[PDB]
């Protein structure tokens, strides 16, 4: 829960930022998948007039 | 370990034991006394024979 | 939900004949009986539905006595050092919270006990307001006759009994 | 680990302390969450906690212990107390209590009071042996509360003229009548300083209702005493709440045979608050005040009296006039003949930047004969006769000069011969 | 007025309604052997505009719910077994019951 | 490709730029859709985007980055930020942030913040090491903010009389009390110009709530500073929204140890807005204002203070009086004794077309002794004593003449001897 670290910018900051970006992108993609599934299963279906 | 080592112990010696608050104490007083007996009694025939 | 509770307390016919406070007391009794019928063990529970500020929150009454039968509602008169009692009697706990008060059996027992409580309260009220006139001649039509007693109506659903 | 030990030290000490204790960044939380998390993490190491605070009764039955850091309001660090303790140990609003406390147990969110150790600086055993407030027999003020420092500093004049204009006593009823920006704040600060220096035995408390935060922060570090305040950042509900808190604290303390002195600033703000929190009763007069909207100010002010068995409650509030709105005036109107001592400050004198700007003959004290001796009373009458034919402004200047020549008022009185 | 799937079935006791839930649908795992109402379908027959106050009143006080017709669906006489799953589909707009 | 680079240049540059980039006719879209489509088509060529904006917290958890082009409102070019970034880097309302951004990804509609680079003109590494606002110890103003230009232009008089009527300091609490059409706009413009010239280190921001669009467009190109406004084209929801935006921006900046100066015009419009967006609480007094409808103006105004560790927040708002409706009056009423500095402009002086129309002795500053030196204070007292016996109008004319003869106020003071 404490990914926050920092020292020796040149490469450490680059790699840490790349990995944090991958992490947040993965979390956002999974949240998008969950929200799509929710909107899909909660969408009411037509039955008849 | 044994139940006979616990029936001879009034609940006065439980809430003083750590990690014994509300849920644990309620579970203990429920699952132990619902079988007819109770927690805290005076008996001398223990343990026969171990 | 609690919005349904407010709709119920506001959709009563005899509003002042049974005010919000005693309405919510009857509902507390309803939820207590419901929680009693939920668990196989017998345990007294107060609700305190929080008439206007918030929702309900069940509790766990102890009924402090030196007995141990069903220790869910048993605690000695001296257990006061830990769990912050510091008393001799009346020590009750607030362990279990947020029961369910809208399922089938809960709704059934609620409706039944509410009917009972409202009819009892209204009968006692219509009798008590006439109690101040004890020892006076009153009018009123009879309602029903029988071989043991008869019923009389003094107006505004005032039920009176006249024995044989 | 006591609650007050974290209650009084500034936020910076809390920061370094929590950063030492290996905490989540406490700089993201409020003072109350700071103390809450620090006490949490301290108890997580296995210590039994001690605490203190003033009790507030709730309508659900239970009570809550507040501190002067929150100005006696709801907070995460308030200590919950069951109604049954209030029953057995006879608790009520205003009872300050210190004793054994623990953090909220499993599923709770507020501290619990285990063991009572001090009720209003008394043994909880004798706390049940108390006398009520309304059953008291009030009296006039007999003991003199000398306000003169005697050191003869430059500002001390504003105190000596006190002893020459309107005497004070234990349990006095005083009203400060002055327009805005006339010098009430410096006067009140000098009053508090002189009382805390000459009478350190009586508890000193000050009310700031709907004031500026700079005045609050300057007051809380200028007087030697625990102060409470409420700025305009907050609704009038907070003002009335702190009003019951302070008035019940004073009541319980004087019931414990203690001399309480409250300096309220200002009663006009408190009247506005009481009027705006009270519901409409259909009884409206000029200004926009409800008829029952003044019952609460009348209650708060009539709380002042001098007890015979021991102790007293002096209440000195300032009222605002000449504010352009008639409503304020009406307030002052009903507070015209209710007080037996008044400090009248006219803006005409303060307009010349000559301080203190006090109207002498418009000020006075009822039944002041029992507060001073015969020589002092005769000299007061002579001074009043000398100052009466002259006006307000340069006559006040005359008093200021005659006061600045002498060191204390004994030399001034002897010179007046 | 449209139909309702509530649990207020008049002109019948509680034994026939003991297998119904709070919403008006038989529980998941409730056996049935004879003709038993397993869903509380009611339809209004006459005047509409039954006030919600009087609606909840009828469930507690007053008379029975008149415009119901007791058109609920029960299992045919002859089939037995235990229900294992219930399906419900709500059109966009109708209040979704808590079972859905 | 930065967001501000398209944020500040006018619509015409955007037109030619998009017409160069081979676009659908961008003249059919709004400014926000212009920037949105241009950034879309730029990223469609394969560039990683940079952006900036002020954060707004939403109740669903996530945040949105707004710009001053939309006056801090919802728009298609607002940058979405997840709540987890707000957690890790400790974000909140008012935190201006600039860093790596990308257009909304597949199926999204708002820009996403990749990498934080500047939090309130600071490293995001130290952004977590901040001090809160309410934990601050307020004080009085000590540092003087000289408003005089010294060049002696024709309009500069309206500034010099400032240094002669009501001194300003860092963290001052000032209220402009003037009837409509008396000259508040030119006064505020001169205030902004003088501050941006003499004190370019402190950030300068201005509030225009329910104003005319011509005044907004004249303000946004007369002062050297980023301005925000809200005309009457928009509901009061927009006004309260921009109110939180600006007040939280000022709060975060002063938490970052920066001196913020906000010029609000007018507080009467803001009070009307706050009253009309607040729901009814059953507490109505004269004028039609709810009792809790004023809690938000009280909050916004009490936000002003002088911090001790570093930085300050000066808030100078104008109030409207003599508008024929009692409601406005009541507003000014509760704002009567809340401020420690006031600029009183009477319509009687502005009626003669003599500017600036400032009421001298009705104006003043509380605790102004800590803002100026001893010589300056003594000269101020002498000037007040000279101007007091005379009236308002031609006495103001006398001050204007005595100011126009000398070049700066040093010569005026020496001549007053
Ligand atoms: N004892 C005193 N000595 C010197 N100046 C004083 C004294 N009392 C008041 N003042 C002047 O009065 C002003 C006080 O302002 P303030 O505290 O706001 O008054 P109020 O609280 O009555 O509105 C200061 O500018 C100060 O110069
Ligand atoms: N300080 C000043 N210098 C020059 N002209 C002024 C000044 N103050 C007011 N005026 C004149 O008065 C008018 C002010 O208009 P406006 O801004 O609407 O007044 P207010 O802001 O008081 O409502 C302008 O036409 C301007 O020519
Ligand atoms: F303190 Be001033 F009287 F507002
Ligand atoms: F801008 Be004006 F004073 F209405
Ligand atoms: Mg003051
Ligand atoms: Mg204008």
């Amino acid at each position: 829960r404490w990914l926050e670290l920092g020292l020796t910018d040149e490469e450490k900051q680059n790699q840490l930022e790349q990995l944090a970006e991958q992490y947040d992108e993965l979390k956002h993609e999974f949240e998008k998948k969950l929200e799509a599934k929710r909107r899909k299963i909660t969408q009411g279906d037509d039955l008849a007039p | 370990h044994y139940i006979g080592d616990l029936v001879q112990r009034t609940e006065v010696e439980l809430l003083k034991t750590p990690n014994l608050g509300k849920k644990s104490l309620t579970e203990i007083k429920d699952v132990l006394a619902s079988r007819g007996l109770s927690l805290g009694m005076r008996l001398e025939n223990w343990p026969p024979a171990s | 939900m609690n919005k349904e509770i407010l709709a119920v307390v506001e959709a009563v016919s005899n509003e002042k004949a049974l005010p919000r406070e005693k309405i919510f007391e009857a509902l507390e009794s309803a939820l207590a009986t419901a929680t009693k019928k939920k668990y196989e063990q017998e345990i007294d529970v107060r609700v305190q539905i929080d008439r206007k500020s918030g929702d309900f929150d069940t509790f766990r009454r102890w009924l402090v006595v030196d007995e141990v039968t069903q220790p869910t509602k048993e605690i000695t008169l001296e257990a006061a050092r830990y769990e912050d009692e510091s008393l001799n009697l009346g020590d009750y706990v607030e362990d279990q919270i947020e029961s369910v008060t809208f399922d089938r059996i809960t709704t059934q027992t609620a409706k039944q006990v509410i009917v009972q409580k409202v009819r009892e309260a209204e009968r006692a009220m219509v009798v008590d307001q006439f109690r101040e006139h004890e020892g006076e001649i009153i009018t009123g039509v009879v309602k029903k006759v029988n071989r043991d007693n008869i019923s009389l109506d003094l107006g505004n659903n005032a039920e009176a009994v006249i024995l044989r | 680990m006591n609650l007050t030990e974290l209650k009084n030290t500034p936020v910076s000490e809390l920061i370094t302390l929590g950063e030492n204790m290996g905490l989540e960044n406490l700089a993201r939380m409020r003072k109350q969450d700071i103390i809450f998390a620090i006490l949490k993490q301290h108890a997580k190491s296995g210590e039994d906690i001690f605490g203190d605070g003033v009790l507030e009764i709730l309508q659900d039955g239970f009570g809550f212990l507040r501190s002067a850091d929150s100005s006696y309001l709801a907070g995460p660090d308030d200590i919950y107390v069951s109604p049954s303790q209030i029953r057995r140990f006879n608790l009520r609003t205003g009872d300050t209590i210190s004793g054994k406390i623990r953090p909220p147990k499993e599923g709770e969110r507020y501290f619990a009071l285990l063991k009572v150790n001090e009720v209003n600086f008394d043994k909880p055993e004798n706390a049940r042996n108390k006398i009520l407030f309304e059953n008291l027999t009030p009296l006039h003020a007999n003991s003199r509360l000398r306000m003169e420092r005697g050191n003869g500093s430059t500002e001390d004049l504003t105190a000596r003229v006190l002893d020459l204009a309107s005497p004070i006593g234990r349990g006095q009823r005083g009203l400060i009548v002055a327009p805005p920006k006339a010098g009430k704040t410096m006067l009140l600060q000098n009053i508090a300083q002189s009382i805390a220096y000459n009478h350190p035995d009586c508890v000193l408390m000050v009310l700031l209702i709907d004031e500026r935060p700079e005045e609050v922060t300057e007051m809380q570090r200028l007087v030697k005493g625990e102060v409470v305040a409420s700025t305009f950042d907050e609704p009038a509900s907070r003002h009335v709440q702190v009003a019951e808190m302070v008035i019940e604290k004073a009541k319980r303390l004087v019931e414990h045979k203690k001399d309480v002195i409250i300096l309220l600033d200002s009663i006009t703000r408190l009247a506005r608050a009481y009027n705006t929190v009270v519901p409409a009763s259909g009884k409206v007069l000029t200004g926009g005040v409800d008829a029952n909207a003044l019952h609460r100010p009348k209650r708060f002010f009539g709380a002042a009296r001098n007890v015979e068995e021991g102790g007293s409650l002096t209440i000195i509030a300032t009222a605002l006039i000449d504010t352009g709105s008639k409503m304020d005036e009406v307030i002052y109107e009903e507070f015209k003949g209710t007080g037996n001592m008044e400090l009248h400050l006219s803006r005409k004198i303060a307009e010349k930047r000559v301080f203190p700007a006090i109207d002498y003959n418009r000020s006075g004290t009822r039944k002041e004969e029992l507060l001073t001796t015969q020589e002092e009373l005769q000299k007061m009458w002579i001074l009043r006769k000398i100052i009466h034919p002259m006006g307000e402004i340069d006559a006040m200047e005359f008093l200021i000069n005659k006061l600045a020549m002498t060191k204390t008022n004994d030399d001034f009185f002897e010179m007046m011969k | 007025g449209p139909e309702e799937i509530t649990a207020d079935i008049p002109n019948v006791g509680e034994a026939a309604l003991s297998k119904l839930d709070e919403s008006g649908i038989v529980y998941i795992g409730a056996e049935v052997t004879g003709g038993d109402i397993l869903v509380g379908k009611v339809t209004p027959k006459g005047e509409t505009q039954l006030t919600p106050e009087e609606k909840l009143l009828r469930a507690i006080f007053g008379e029975k719910a008149s415009d119901v017709k007791d058109s609920s669906l029960r299992v045919p006489n002859g089939v037995s077994g235990t229900v294992i799953d219930v399906q419900v589909f709500t059109r966009d707009g109708v209040e979704k019951d808590k079972r859905a």
